[PDB]
């Protein structure tokens, strides 16, 4: 068959980060078909790498604070949570972070090893005080999608390990609507206005590019099933 | 600060309201002028000049008095309020 | 239902009676002698509240006039089988029992105590052997109409008094079918009706067909019944009877033979079953408002068909003669490509809005061309051709097949009114199927306008991939206190879906009393509830635990009568389990087609010169007095200038602004309306000297 | 206890039975 | 209102004359109403660029 | 749609597309239109671009009746309406139609683009309170939105030894991706992250130290992940707002939005909330089934008792010491306890997430009664003659009534659909006739510089209490325009004078400690025609001062006559509002102190004969009163209702002795204008407000001016009148 | 700790007109999202063949009888409304039904040409007595979704068309259902099981590869964003 108008696709730009994507005209119910699938593929596809589990040598455990710095450790845990980190290595790395005296302490001064790097060198993690030190020994691990910590409460034992949820995505926000447009006497047809916010790993361009390739590879087991045509 | 307004809700009515002392001379004064916008189009063919057409460069066909209320919105015009 | 419910109507003004106006407020009550006699649910919504009823279904005229009541005399505590009709006094002056109290099967009142009814709206509890007179069913205070109402005792009184006048305005369906639940009145209903033809003596069919069939009777004399098909009813529905019976077969006498509108195998069936599902989507279903998928429109399951009639006649004029003929003056070929010889449309050609119907010639007198007329008369070689064009023409907002055509000529001696000759009139058949603006409703008075009508891929659908074809707001429900449409759809449910109540350990206790025969049913079953007599909610809370799986080998419903659903859009399923089952679904006649108006400019009046028209080329709106307060609250004033005087009433303003719209000018001023100018003249008239004046006080010229 | 001859059985939910059919209506 | 007829030769009785400054009279005479933008503070308004 | 736009549009259509040269002329091009050929639709969607059009829904009963939408083709032939409207044309989607007008003239569009857009129309003019603001199904979508539950799926939990606290999230980003993936409850106890969320005031106060918070600022939110996503819709500087969305909240909410921030972002931000309540409703779970329905667990034992207590009064009855009235007034008083006893039981029985009560509680529509008739007991029901019938139904609508218990209700159904019409028609006329007093007072002054001013108490200082807030300030002084400075007990101004009232600066008085202030009214305004602004104040539907020229007459008597179709029953419904406005004699003509004096009155069992000694001296004003009324409260220093008249007290002058209404006249004679137009304002805010419905006092301050506007003259003497 | 295994589709037979495809494994939360599309795209977009009109001889609208028939024009519109067909001609086809004398009408008997059959000869159209016959001439169109009758309406045809409701959808029903295997270690994901049904036009493979080569073409689109 045909399609009797081609769907284009005009990026907008909100932000550097944030962006508007409108597909525009779609057959009527496409909408809903193209937007959910796509909104779900670009949050849940596109692999990424984050924090795993941090170490704290100072505290024995998470219900007090650790000496020496005015945030509490979930505050800490907080903060390293947000830090974006790329990583081309399958295995999970170790990294740590080293500082003493007073002064406040960023991503930035984090030493990575090969591989890894950090996109945020100006993020703060904590402050410290005169005499104040901490040394955190956490983990960077590749993957896809959102897991929480508690999936990650088994892991081994150790003295003080703290598994904390790890975000394995570079898209963290995508929203989606849908508008009528009057392309004919129909003035029935959908227009997808998908709104993508990215961390600065990916841009939302390539965010969206890779998740067509996921879905479309996908979808490319349904195609071979057999030799039928369609339209554009 | 507020999404761009999109309609005949564009400009916003309070910043019209901010100029007028009040909606009732809004409306006249901007109904006004779009009988002068409407006068200098039909005679845009052939004749005198005497009533100025558009201020702010109008879109492609906007009425005339959505023409009024954006250069209103502009402060492109003064009125004198009668008694 | 409607036609028989007008015969057993029971008006109360006219002539020799009341007037709306005359008449207090007082007499629109129910009385306490109203049981029995007249139906106290049924009666118009409209101002004509309590001044129109109906026979009770028992009720009876006793031949002086007044209304008569059956009732079985108790002699010593003993129910009699034999009945008496008691009048309101005969009524008054004994004791009256309920229907409803427990009797044995010998006829010995278990309760010593027993409710009663007595004089006037008395009720008391009186020993069992004091009472005189017992009623004979729980049906008998109920009109026809109410009576088909199912579970009727759980809905208030004004809904069951809207659904029952909503049922009286059902438009027949192009494949009726039967309800689910339904009371016994159905039947009777329908064979009364007199829309079904019932053979009159047993026989044997010889040969059936669509037009007429033919039955043997016993005795060796055959009979054929000819039954109506796509007749135009009298308020513009069609009526059809297709016959039910095949060659070959015994009918016996009073068995009905065909179906005529709104009937499935001898039963009254105004509506179709849909599945509904009781919740708020997205707000299309907002403030009763419905949802429907669009399987009903594709599968014309609401498909109704409707028949217009046009009619035009050629009377003789002092001037001359008018003829009906094919040609017309001054018409292009292609427009008049439909019309036959004879100068109608031709049977089965499709006309549209504006089209012409039948062509026809009036007389004309002397009047000369306006010059470029003339000229282009000379030019062309086109006389003046002095006949006038009145072919009828569809009205505005018609279209459809012609499906016949119906001439009387006073040649052939047919009767005509006096001073007419040709008399033709056109039937237009149009076939509607639901769309928005239509309206549904149930039988428990909730009404319902179609918002929007989703694809069928959008809808909700079961966990087996059954969509739902209809969704209810729940938040109508319980405010307005019509719960008995859930217990509906929930016995809808157990009914399609079948039940088989477990029975190798014995009957539960809940379904002690259900009939034998009622602990199992087929998939796809008919069930009746009785009005005031009917499955209690622990029958239907029992059955809906007992309900047959699908196909599939799963079981859709829970215990409590919900089920989890799929969104149609996202894809996942819904938080919590949702409301569903079979609900009977009517189709109003209160159609959108008929209501949507609009008027740019028409004729006009010819005393005030004010719009109007008649509803072909269509009449404006009323711009009344309170429309005319809330102009004024907003401090609007040109608006209201307009609206009482360029667009209603200045016959030179008029004239004027539609020109200047037409031409590229601006809108003149208004003038003077007619209006006051006529009031003027009139005032004048009275001998009253009315004369406008400015400061100065001299006198103006208006 | 169809009246008529060739009714559609449909079970009712009846607990009392009815000693007076609706006359003609 | 009430009593035509009375007002009516009441007002041909003692010749009375009434001001059209009602909200009434100018609609019913097609007037602009005294309210709103209808008052002369608002009608009369010099607009120029 | 579009077969009604084409037909109401076709001058300009046709015109347009005379101009595009897809016809010749104009004969042709009405040829064309009136044929509908595939060239007229791109034309008639360009010349409706910005055509506002005046929709109308019959019986127009208030100045919001009449609003002016943009036209949007679409198919069908229905015209589409915004649902927060439906509120304003009070229409329901059930088969209602309303009339659509279109403005021609350029004077007339601008006219249907300023004053009359839906936009511009949030506040009613009645009182200043929301009238398009989430109503009916959107509110239960953003209730259970808001609402918080205990022990949810992914609730914060505090630290308990190795395992440290989990439901901290850094971002609502974060909180929604993990909801999308299953482990958070949209509804649960979080600790978020909120960066561009200002915090509340007692936050921003402490974190930042009242620095003021700007985006990009990061604090410590303990909410739930619903009221993020809720606060997101309300326009960004708002404070955070951290409690469940009952109705009320909604309302205070937008009237807060309309009181602080201009009106386009009060209609962006309430079409938002519309849109994501009508989003969260269908996933509220709120439906309707025999198992949400419950019946009360032991509603038999409690009507057993109750049957056996009336069965007792019956057999007093029986023995013949009682007649009917006694016997009648027994039984239903019995009874309405009975019911009072079963809807207490029913309610404790009910959990907080049935459909039925969800909705109910949720403010989303209804009320409780109509539950309980439909779960617990209907209860006795009205007799045409209007008294209650001694029996009542026992069953409720879920069980099943009877037959004589359903003939016995539809009395009621009857008498109501009966009444509705004629309570309809009394409502226009008393509108009309409202209309037809105020036609004259308008708006022509901005200030007329006078010194007179009524005092209202603003909140009268408890005994024991600091302060007691009026209980109808809202409505007394609200927005009337100060009179007077109210200075403190110092030297200090609280308010400046002529400067008008509100929220903030109410406030500021209650905590000053001032009680009485002297607030100007319209009621003693100086113009010869119309009323100056200043002493009309601030309006209701603009939310500022009152611009010349606009007229308020026709608003009070639109706002006085808009309620009387819900305004339902010395009868204490309309019929009062209409009797207190016609200035007639009222029914009960309770006696008054003509002078004030010490009482001595004598209690005549057949006719009561009251006197009164003046304490300065003079004779007994005598009163002869019925004996089959009631004795109202005396003025006593304790002010309690349920004492009795007690003889040789000293009442004030003027004040009422029995129940009853006293004549306007009478005390208009005795006390003098000012008290005689208290009486008329405070009686019929009093019936108005017992049904529910609240109308700012200057409503009816405007219709008051006019009716008191009269001077009767005993003597002529050197003056023709007569 | 991306996953290695990509996801694969295995077909499942339980009946000769219903089959079960299990797709896993798949990302967590993701299952019903990619089943709902695929339903979506299976209920409304598979292209199919019906019939689009009918032309009786001796009638001229569907507002009649013709004599002989046990039921009226309409009944037999309906009935055959119901009909199956498939056609691999791209082009209007025209099919005839002739049959006289008594007995029963089925579309058995109908004679389609080259490149049309009846995949139903069991139906039963209408009923004919020995007085009567019945001669019927129906175009078969392809097509996909739903075309109102009135497409014919304004083809300005003779008056003997009668234009019938199309109905191109071969697909009947479509539902799916998601296993998934939520466990504390991160192989945590979801197996999908999707129902189809067809009207026996075609397989359900045939209907689930033209589904699949709809959205591939339609997220092509996304690929060519780059
Ligand atoms: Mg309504
Ligand atoms: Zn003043």
């Amino acid at each position: 068959m045909l399609i009797s108008q081609r769907p284009t696709l005009s990026e907008d730009v909100l932000t550097d980060n944030r962006s508007q994507f409108v597909i525009e005209p779609l057959e009527p119910g496409f909408g809903y078909t193209l937007g959910n699938s796509l909104r779900r593929t670009l949050l849940s596809s596109i692999p990424g790498a984050a924090v795993t589990s941090i170490r704290i040598d100072g505290v024995l455990h998470e219900f007090t604070t650790v000496p020496g710095v005015k945030e509490d450790v979930t505050e800490i845990i907080l903060n390293l949570k947000s830090l974006v980190v790329s990583s081309e290595e399958d295995e999970p790395v170790t990294m740590y972070l080293r500082k003493q005296g007073p002064g406040e302490v960023t991503a930035g001064d984090i030493v990575p090893p090969a591989g890894v790097t950090v996109h945020n060198p100006g993020m703060h993690i904590a402050t410290l005080n005169d005499k104040g030190k901490l040394e955190v020994e956490l983990v960077v691990e590749r993957g896809r999608g959102y897991v929480p910590a508690v999936q990650n409460r088994a892991s081994g034992a150790e003295i003080g390990r703290i598994p904390v949820d790890s975000i394995y995505s570079p898209v963290l926000k995508v929203t989606y609507k849908v508008d009528a447009t009057r392309v004919e006497q129909r003035t029935d047809f959908d227009k997808l206005i998908l709104d993508v916010e990215t961390k600065n790993s990916i841009s939302p361009r390539d965010a969206l590019a890779s998740a067509g390739k996921t879905l479309v590879e996908l979808f490319g087991l349904a195609r071979e099933l057999n030799v039928e045509a369609e339209g554009i | 600060g507020y999404d761009t307004p999109l309609g005949i809700t564009n400009p916003p009515i309070d910043e019209l309201l901010d100029r007028v002392s009040s909606k009732y001379a809004l409306v006249i004064y901007a109904a006004k002028r779009a009988r002068q916008i409407n006068d200098y189009y039909n005679q845009l063919g052939e004749g005198i000049l005497e009533y100025v057409g558009p201020l702010v460069e109008p879109g492609l066909q906007e009425k005339p008095l959505s023409i009024a209320l954006r250069e209103i919105h502009a402060d492109l015009l003064e009125h004198t309020e009668g008694e | 239902l409607s036609g028989l419910t007008h015969k057993r109507r029971l008006s109360a003004l006219g002539p020799g009676g009341l007037s709306r106006e005359r008449a207090g407020l007082e007499v629109r009550d129910v009385h306490p002698s109203h049981y029995g006699r007249m139906c106290p649910i049924e009666t118009p919504e409209g101002p004509n509240i309590g001044l129109i009823g109906s026979l009770s279904v028992y009720a009876r005229v006793n031949p002086f006039g007044f209304i008569e009541t059956p009732y079985r005399k108790v002699v010593d505590g003993v129910v009699s089988d034999e009945i008496v009709y008691l009048t309101a006094d005969e009524e008054d002056r004994h004791v009256v029992a309920q229907a409803n109290s427990p009797i044995d099967a010998d006829g010995r009142f278990v309760e010593p105590r027993v409710l009663v009814r007595r004089k006037a709206g008395e009720v008391e509890y009186v020993p069992s052997s004091e009472v005189d007179y017992m009623d004979v069913s729980p049906r008998q205070m109920v009109s026809v109409a109410t009576a088909m109402i199912p579970f009727l005792e759980h809905d208030d009184a004004n809904r069951a008094l809207m659904g029952a006048n909503m049922q009286r305005q059902a438009v027949p369906l192009v494949r009726s079918e039967a309800p689910l639940v339904g009371t016994g009145m159905e039947l009777r209903a329908a064979i009364d009706a007199g829309d079904v033809v019932v053979a009159e003596e047993s026989g044997v069919i010889e040969e059936v067909s669509a037009d007429y069939i033919t039955v043997m009777h016993d005795n060796g004399t055959r009979r054929t019944y000819r039954m109506r098909k796509f007749a135009r009813s009298n308020h513009g529905t069609c009526a059809n009877q297709c016959p039910i019976v095949d060659a070959g077969d015994r009918v016996e006498a009073g068995q009905v033979i065909a179906d005529g509108p709104c009937t499935d195998d001898g039963e009254m069936a105004l509506g179709k079953n849909l599945l509904v599902a009781i919740m708020p989507w997205e707000g299309h279903n907002y403030e009763d408002a419905i949802i429907l998928s669009n399987r009903l429109v594709e599968e014309d399951v609401l498909t109704s068909i409707h028949i217009e009639e046009h009619e035009i006649d050629a009377r003789d004029t002092k001037l001359g003669a008018e003829e009906i003929t094919r040609d017309i003056p001054n018409i292009s070929d292609e427009v008049l490509a439909d019309l036959d010889e004879r100068g109608i449309v031709r049977i089965g050609a499709e006309v549209r809005d504006g089209d012409i119907l039948v062509g026809k010639v009036t007389p004309k007198g002397e009047t000369e061309l306006t010059p470029e007329e003339r000229l282009l008369r000379a030019i062309f070689g086109e006389k003046a051709r002095e006949v006038r064009d009145t072919s009828l023409k569809v009205p505005h907002g018609e279209s459809g097949k012609v499906i016949g055509i119906r001439v009387f000529s006073r040649e052939d001696e047919d009767e005509l009114p006096a001073g007419v000759n040709e008399l033709v009139r056109v039937y237009v058949a149009q076939k509607r199927k639901i769309s928005d603006g239509d309206k549904l409703a149930g039988r428990h008075g909730n009404k319902g306008v179609i918002g929007k009508i989703l694809p069928v891929e959008d809808m909700p659908f079961l966990a087996d991939g059954t969509p739902v074809d209809i969704i209810l707001n729940t938040h109508g429900v319980p405010r307005r206190m019509n719960i008995g449409q859930i217990l509906e759809t929930h016995l809808g449910w157990c009914a399609h879906s079948g039940w088989k109540v477990d029975a190798a350990k014995g009957v539960p206790d809940w379904a002690a009393r259900l009939p034998d025969e009622l602990l199992e049913a087929q998939p796809n079953a008919i069930v009746s509830t009785p009005v005031f007599d009917g499955a209690q909610e622990a029958e239907l809370q029992g059955l809906l635990s007992c309900t047959l799986p699908n196909r599939d080998g799963d079981v859709l419903v829970d215990a409590d009568g919900k089920a989890m659903l799929f969104d149609g859009r996202s894809g996942e399923p819904f938080p919590y389990p949702v409301t569903v089952g079979y609900m009977y679904i009517m189709k109003l006649h209160h159609l959108v087609d008929d209501k949507i108006h609009a008027r740019s400019t028409g004729p006009y009046s010819m005393i005030t010169q004010q719009p109007l028209g008649g509803k072909a080329q269509f009449g404006g709106q009323r711009f009344g007095e309170m429309e005319c307060w809330a102009m004024q609250a907003y401090g609007a004033a040109y608006t209201l200038q307009e609206l009482l005087t360029i667009k209603s009433d200045d016959t030179v303003g008029r004239v004027k602004v539609y020109e200047a719209i037409v031409k590229g000018e601006n809108i003149p001023e208004p003038g003077i309306p007619e209006s006051f100018k006529v009031l003027l003249k009139e005032l004048q008239s009275l001998c009253l000297n009315v004369e406008v004046l400015s400061s100065d006080g001299a006198a103006i010229e208006l | 206890n169809n009246s008529v001859p060739g009714a559609p059985n449909r079970v009712s939910f009846a607990k009392l039975r009815e000693p007076l059919e609706v006359p003609g209506l | 209102f009430q009593e035509t007829t009375r007002v009516l030769t009441d007002a041909a009785i003692n010749c009375r004359s009434d001001k059209l400054n009602g909200l009434k009279e100018n609609v019913i005479i097609g007037k602009l109403i005294p309210a709103g933008t209808g008052i002369n503070r608002y009608r009369n308004i010099a607009v120029q660029p | 749609p579009k077969l009604m736009a084409l037909e109401l549009f076709k001058p300009f259509v046709m015109k347009r597309l005379v101009d595009l040269n897809h016809a010749q002329n104009i004969k042709s091009a009405k040829r064309m239109v009136e044929r509908q050929r595939p060239q007229v639709w791109d034309v008639l969607e360009e010349v409706i671009a910005e055509h506002p059009v005046l929709l109308n829904r019959a019986p127009t009963l208030h100045r919001l009746g009449i609003q002016a939408f943009e036209p949007m083709l679409v198919e069908g032939k229905a015209i589409q309406l915004h649902p927060l409207v439906c509120e304003a044309f009070n229409a329901d989607f059930d088969g209602d139609q309303m009339a659509v007008h279109l403005p021609l003239s350029a004077e007339a569009q601008a006219e249907a683009r300023i004053l009359m857009l839906s936009s511009n129309n949030i506040l009613s003019p009645a009182s200043g309170r929301p009238l398009a603001m989430p109503r009916l199904d959107m509110v239960t979508g953003l209730y259970y939105l808001t609402t918080e539950v205990p022990g949810d799926t992914g609730e914060y939990q505090p630290a308990s030894g190795d395992h440290p606290e989990t439901g901290v999230y850094s971002s609502p980003a974060e909180a929604i991706m993990a909801a999308d993936r299953g482990v958070l409850s949209v509804r649960a106890k979080i600790k978020v992250r909120l960066t561009q969320l200002r915090p509340p005031v007692e936050i921003e106060a402490e974190l930042f130290g009242h620095s003021g918070w700007q985006p990009g600022d990061a604090w410590m939110a303990e909410t739930t992940l619903g009221r993020v996503m809720f606060n997101e819709l309300l326009p960004l500087g708002y404070p955070f707002v951290n409690k469940q969305m009952h109705k009320k909240v909604q309302a205070a909410i937008i009237n807060d939005l309309a009181e602080r921030y201009p009106m386009i972002v009060v209609a962006q931000t309430v079409d938002k909330l519309k849109d994501a309540g009508f989003y969260w409703a269908t996933r509220s779970g709120v439906t309707v089934s025999m198992a949400d329905v419950l019946v009360p667990p032991r509603k038999k034992e409690i009507l057993d008792h109750y049957e056996e207590r009336a069965d007792k009064v019956e057999k007093q009855f029986q023995r013949g010491a009682l007649n009917h009235d006694e016997r009648n007034e027994a039984l239903v008083e019995i009874w309405k306890e009975a019911t009072d006893e079963v809807g207490q039981a029913l309610r404790e029985h009910y959990p907080d997430d049935n459909p039925i009560i969800t909705i109910v509680d949720s403010g989303a529509t209804g009320n409780f009664t109509q539950t309980r008739t439909l779960a617990g007991m209907k209860g006795l029901v009205t007799n045409p003659k209007g008294e209650f019938i001694p029996r009542p139904v026992k069953s409720s609508f879920r069980e099943g009534l009877t037959v004589l218990e359903y003939f016995i209700n539809t009395h009621g159904a009857r008498k109501g659909l009966a009444d509705t019409a004629l309570r309809t028609a009394d409502s226009g006329y008393l509108t009309r006739r409202l209309v037809d007093v105020s036609q004259d007072v308008i708006v022509r002054e901005h200030d007329c510089q006078t010194e007179r001013g009524i005092v209202v108490e603003l909140a009268e200082r408890a005994p024991d209490g600091t302060l007691i807030r009026d209980p109808y300030i809202e409505t007394s002084a609200y927005a009337r325009t100060l009179g007077t400075d109210a200075v403190d007990e110092a030297g200090n101004v609280i308010v400046e004078r002529g400067q008008d009232l509100g929220d903030p600066e109410i406030d500021a008085l209650l905590a000053a400690g001032i009680t009485q202030v002297k607030v100007r009214s319209v009621l003693t305004c100086a113009t010869s025609t119309g009323v100056c602004a200043t002493c009309y104040g601030r309006s209701m539907a603009t939310g500022k001062l009152v611009d010349i020229g606009e007229a308020v007459g026709i608003v009070a008597a639109q706002s006085i006559g808009e309620p009387g179709t819900q305004l339902t029953m010395i009868t204490g419904g309309l019929p009062r509002v209409q009797e207190l406005f016609e200035a007639r004699v009222p029914r009960g003509k309770a006696p008054i102190a003509d002078v004030t004096g010490r009482v001595r009155l004598e209690d005549g069992e057949r006719f009561y004969k009251i006197t009164i000694v003046p304490d300065d001296g003079g004779e007994e004003v005598v009163y002869d009163k019925i004996s089959k009324r009631q004795r109202l409260r005396v003025f006593k220093h304790e002010d309690g209702s349920e004492r009795v008249l007690s003889d040789g007290d000293h009442v004030e002058v003027g004040q009422q002795l029995m129940e009853g209404s006293a004549d306007p006249h009478e005390v208009l004679r005795v006390q003098g204008p000012r008290e005689v137009q208290i009486h008329l304002v405070r009686e019929v805010q009093e019936v108005y407000r017992a049904q529910g419905v609240s109308i700012h006092d200057k409503h009816i301050e405007v219709i008051v001016r006019q009716m008191l506007r009269r001077v009767t003259i005993i003597d002529s003497g050197s003056t023709e009148f007569l």
